[PDB]
């Protein structure tokens, strides 16, 4: 006999079905499509300005930032001011 | 190998003669003969015969000794606390010599984890590597290292032998990436902005003689010539050394890659950077 | 003249280096056409036939799934009603008739639905076995190295007539370096013949070369062997899986 | 056995196939849709992360809905 | 126009972050024993019957052990050849020091000598002076 | 007991067919493959045991966990009870505590 | 239209005159004479070793089995190894053949 050919993986970008129910959730999310580029760069096929935040989800980042990430200066101003308190 | 001459004498290996190693397999007992039979093994009849016995901890009914004692907080916080792998300065030397690390360029948490110097498990609460004395005394190499934490005699071993230490901090996310970072890479995603450290670590990073990379520059030369009348040796001009460049590299304080800024995309697959040039994502990156 | 091979890596100088015939399918008695070199970390390794039984014994268990099942005292039909009363009846105490006692009952302990025997053994243990089986082959004189498969005709009897000849197995293993590229008249041989069997080299096992008498490797597959297993030592622990990129692991 | 499809994504294969194909596409936008109605009887978390006062860390808190009975009537 | 450039001269600092799957062969210094103590095996080599060969991390295969939390074990581990050449040179060695011969186990299996009691360092120099 | 007074018709096995001559081949798809694939992904078997193993309780909550979307009513509430049982069964009943 | 060559018997007997069929053959190889010390002549070379071993099997009708070649170090090596014959004949065939007494019996059904 002669063995089959060996099991290889599917190569190349690989874009599921949208509108077939089977299709997994997680395989049609903007990170999967992120992924395909960074494997397989170019002849991914994705348009790489949307790799980058919207800017409408640029503005929610910057929002998130300040929340909860403050600046060097004001922490540097707090912590003085605790210091004072104690003393 | 006299072994091989055997195998030639021997008749052929096959399926049909294979042996396990001598005593790789213990016997599994069956209550079948009287031996192992009968009650089985679990003895007279009763609650723990019928295999009812109360749960673990308990003890007939008494207030259980688990339960007695009092609660005290010695785990309180113990999964927001930081931990940092400690590297010692043996262990730097035995890197160094074998060749896993290389003095020529500087040494960050990249590096010592491409070379399985150290571990590190972001996952596990660690914040990166901090600077362990031990074997100070047989340390001569001249390095360019950046740790997350270290120690004062683990700095004066570095710098008496003419190397720079910066203390550097990594958050989570940040780490993450640093450790491993051609997994990230093949997400597809621009290199992220470092966080600046929580409130409470602003004073270790901003310090000179922590070697903060926060700290004042202007303020380290007091601090480096004061290790140096310390520990009794004399601070070495590294100017003059022909590797200046490279031991006075330091990154910026928002990158974590040395050459690599902030948003950027690394497409591996082309052998190429692709960098952003909208204004706006421009600000929030060079923020 | 002589096909003269040599080990592309770096043999460790206390060792000398093992060899063997090159020969040639063109012909019948075209059995001695060069003289190969063979690493000795790999065809001289420690004649360990223990790991030689751990290797296959994990080949034929990681795939078995039992599809034995049985049904507990729950699952047959019917059971619910008590059947008699506990008391002034004269008969032994029973809740249902499914009970394993009864006939047509549940099974008390009997197989549980598919079950997988699946496990790894370590990656070193795996590659160690390899080495140990060519080694086994050699040293048992039942490797025999030849320069390519080319064959002249494609009749099987042709093929069977020279294993007689030159002494081979009832069973032979023939490995070529990759599938696509395998000589057609070969391929047509092997295809209609039970005990000469063609696999690649990425199909090499430790199992098949138990199960076949003799193994023939052409020379352009020894060194893709050696060049496999004498990576896994002097390595790395893996980082990440070694699909993703790696500074020098192609 | 077992069935195709989960049994949540029938009632979508019953719209996809017969009759109920034939309806206009922006009807059946309506029916595929499913959109949570403004809360009415539980407060909505005003933000998307909240500080635990106990441990003081920031946490992420979600939007339960309360499971409310609406008569025929 | 497109929201990026791309650029291809940054790609060597992406190349530096690729970590190696072999450990790298040590670096040849001028001035041996190295400062952590490492010294590569000697040339030319050692003639004795039984060869120590190193690990794929370049040192001596010598390890401490320990069973039941009391049974102190020293194992030599990555030997070939005459293996029992190696036994006897062994309680030869450490013969004095216990003022008793050492208890040891041969396993000509796995090539590999374990002794009864921690030997390591003493072990550890004793082969490097064979060149091992 | 009672026995047979025939003697069954013998067993044929064929030593050689495809199946028996090739078994094995691909088992270091990874090692010799460049570690693209990994051995279990060759595995054929029910969704939820492929490349896994685990205990009865683990098994019949790891079907669940699959296919327990697609599963039928009666199956459904065999599987259900079936995991009931030995939750009891692994958490409160047994010689060792 | 290929034949195969009628198959050929393993045993092998050590020629009378061995001496004088490897020094002609060692002759040969080097091409120069036989030097004195010929016996330890080293055969590293790779190429001198095909030609001496290869030459003998044709001629002799023994070859070096695989798993000795890397023993053929030396010239004497290889002139130790054509010396000892090998037999074809099993243990038990050497029984048969073995003057028997006349009270012992033993048939081969195969
Ligand atoms: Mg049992
Ligand atoms: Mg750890
Ligand atoms: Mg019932
Ligand atoms: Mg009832
Ligand atoms: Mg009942
Ligand atoms: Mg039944």
């Amino acid at each position: 006999y002669r063995a089959p050919p060996p099991p290889r993986r599917r190569p190349g970008p690989h874009s599921p079905d949208p509108e077939n129910l089977l299709t997994p959730r997680w395989q049609l999310t903007p990170r999967y499509v992120a992924k395909q580029f960074g494997r397989h760069g170019a002849i991914s096929g994705v348009p790489p300005a949307s790799l980058w935040p919207t800017p409408e989800q640029l503005r929610e980042l910057e929002a998130e930032e300040q929340e909860w990430y403050p600046s060097l200066a004001t922490m540097q101003e707090s912590l003085r001011l605790q210091q004072q308190a104690l003393e | 190998g006299t072994s091989l001459d055997l195998l030639r004498s021997l008749p052929r290996v096959s399926l049909a003669n294979l042996k396990p190693s001598p005593n790789s397999r213990k016997r599994e007992r069956r209550p079948r003969d009287r031996r192992r039979g009968r009650k089985c093994g679990r003895g007279h009849k009763g609650e723990r015969q019928r295999g009812t016995r109360p749960r673990l901890g308990f003890e007939g009914g008494q207030t259980p000794f688990y339960i007695r004692i009092p609660k005290y907080g010695f785990n309180e916080g113990h999964s927001f606390r930081h931990q940092y792998q400690p590297l010692s300065l043996r262990r730097l030397q035995y890197l160094i010599d074998l060749g896993r690390v290389d003095p020529t360029q500087p040494i960050d948490l990249t590096q010592l984890v491409n070379g399985r110097g150290v571990t590190i498990q972001p996952l596990k609460r660690d914040y990166g590597v901090q600077l362990v004395e031990e074997g100070a005394d047989t340390f001569q190499a001249k390095i360019n290292i950046e740790v997350q934490l270290a120690s004062e005699l683990a700095i004066a071993a570095i710098e008496k032998n003419g190397g720079v230490v910066t203390t550097a901090f990594y958050d989570p996310r940040s780490l993450e990436i640093l450790c491993k970072p051609i997994p990230f890479f093949l997400r597809g995603q621009p290199i992220p902005k470092r966080m600046l450290p929580p409130e409470s670590l602003v004073p270790y990073y901003t310090d000179a003689k922590n070697r903060g990379y926060l700290a004042d520059p202007a303020k380290f030369p007091e601090a480096r010539l004061e290790l140096a009348m310390k520990f009794g040796y004399v601070l070495p001009d590294i100017t003059k050394d022909e590797l200046f460049r490279m031991l006075s590299a330091r990154k910026d304080p928002r990158q974590i890659f040395f050459g690599l800024a902030p948003g950027w995309v690394v497409n591996m697959a082309d052998k190429k950077i692709l960098k952003p040039t909208d204004e706006n994502l421009l600000k929030y990156y060079s923020s | 003249d002589p096909v003269l091979r040599k080990c592309e890596l770096r043999i460790p100088v206390h060792r000398r280096p093992v060899q063997a015939w090159v020969e040639s399918l063109r012909g019948f008695e075209q059995e001695r056409i060069g003289l190969a070199e063979l690493h000795p970390d790999v065809f001289a390794t420690a004649p360990r036939l223990d790991i030689v039984h751990q290797v296959a014994i994990w080949q034929r268990n990681f795939r078995r799934i039992s599809y034995a099942n049985t049904k507990t005292r729950a699952e047959v039909s019917g059971g619910g009603r008590k059947p008699w009363q506990q008391k002034g009846s004269g008969r032994a105490r029973h809740g249902s008739i499914r009970s394993p006692l009864w006939r047509g009952g549940g099974v008390a302990h009997g197989p549980r639905g598919p079950t997988s025997y699946y496990y790894m053994l370590p990656m070193k243990v795996r590659a160690l076995g390899l080495k140990v089986a060519l080694t086994v082959k050699l040293m048992q004189d039942d490797l025999h190295i030849v320069d390519s498969l080319e064959l002249p005709t494609a009749d099987p009897q042709y093929l069977t007539e020279l294993a007689q000849y030159r002494h081979w197995g009832s069973s032979v293993l023939l490995v070529d370096l990759t599938h696509e590229e395998m000589p057609k008249n070969v391929v047509a041989a092997t295809s209609g013949l039970n005990s000469f069997n063609l696999i690649p080299a990425v199909g090499l096992n430790v199992y098949s070369m138990l199960k076949h008498q003799t193994l023939v490797l052409t020379l352009p597959s020894v060194a893709f062997l050696e060049d496999k297993l004498l990576w896994q030592d002097s390595r790395y622990t893996p980082l990440y899986p070694f699909r993703l990129p790696y500074s020098d692991f192609p | 056995p077992l069935h195709r499809y989960p049994v949540h994504l029938w009632q979508k294969l019953r719209l996809r196939q017969g009759i109920c194909a034939r309806l206009p596409a922006h009807f059946l936008r309506s029916l595929e849709e499913e959109r949570t109605p403004t809360p009415v009887h539980y407060k909505p978390h005003g933000t998307k992360f909240k500080i635990n006062p106990k441990n003081g860390q920031r946490e992420r808190v979600e939007d339960v809905p309360i499971p409310v009975h609406y008569p025929p009537e | 126009n497109p929201g990026f450039v791309e650029s291809v001269d940054e790609y060597q600092f992406v190349e530096r972050l690729l970590p190696p799957t072999k450990i790298p062969e040590p670096p040849k210094h001028k001035h041996y024993p190295t400062p952590s103590g490492w010294q590569p095996p000697r040339d030319p080599l050692p003639s004795l019957p039984y060869f120590v060969r190193r690990s794929r991390m370049h040192n001596i295969p010598v390890y401490k052990e320990i069973t039941h939390g009391n049974r102190q074990m020293t194992l030599i581990r990555k030997v070939e050849g005459d293996i029992w050449a190696l036994q006897k040179d062994v309680e030869e060695f450490l013969s004095p020091l216990l003022g008793k011969t050492p208890i040891t186990q041969v396993n000509e299996v796995t090539g590999t000598l374990r002794i009864k009691g921690y030997f390591d360092e003493q072990l550890k120099a004793w082969l490097l002076e064979k060149g091992f | 007991a009672f026995v047979r007074l025939t003697l069954p018709p013998p067993k044929v096995v064929d030593r050689w067919n495809e199946k028996r001559a090739l078994f094995g081949v691909y088992d270091n798809i990874g090692i010799l493959g460049n570690f693209e694939k990994h051995p279990k992904e060759l595995i054929k078997g029910p969704v939820w045991l492929r490349g896994w193993r685990g205990n009865e309780l683990q098994r019949c909550v790891r079907k669940k966990k699959f296919v327990g979307n697609r599963m039928f009513i009666e199956d459904l509430h065999n599987l259900n009870k079936r995991i009931s049982y030995l939750y009891k069964h692994f958490n409160r009943h047994g010689k060792y505590r | 239209v290929l034949v195969c060559p009628p198959l050929r018997s393993r045993a092998y007997t050590p020629p009378s005159d061995l001496q004088s069929r490897l020094e002609s053959h060692i002759k040969e190889v080097l091409g120069s004479s036989l030097p004195n010390n010929w016996q330890d002549i080293s055969l590293d070379d790779g190429h001198m070793k095909f030609r001496l071993l290869a030459g003998l099997a044709d001629g002799l009708g023994h070859a070096v089995p695989n798993s000795r070649l890397h023993q053929m170090c030396r010239v004497r090596d290889v002139l130790d190894f054509y010396n000892v014959p090998v037999q074809d004949k099993s243990k038990f065939d050497e029984l048969v053949a073995s003057n028997l007494p006349p009270n012992l019996k033993i048939s081969w059904s195969y």
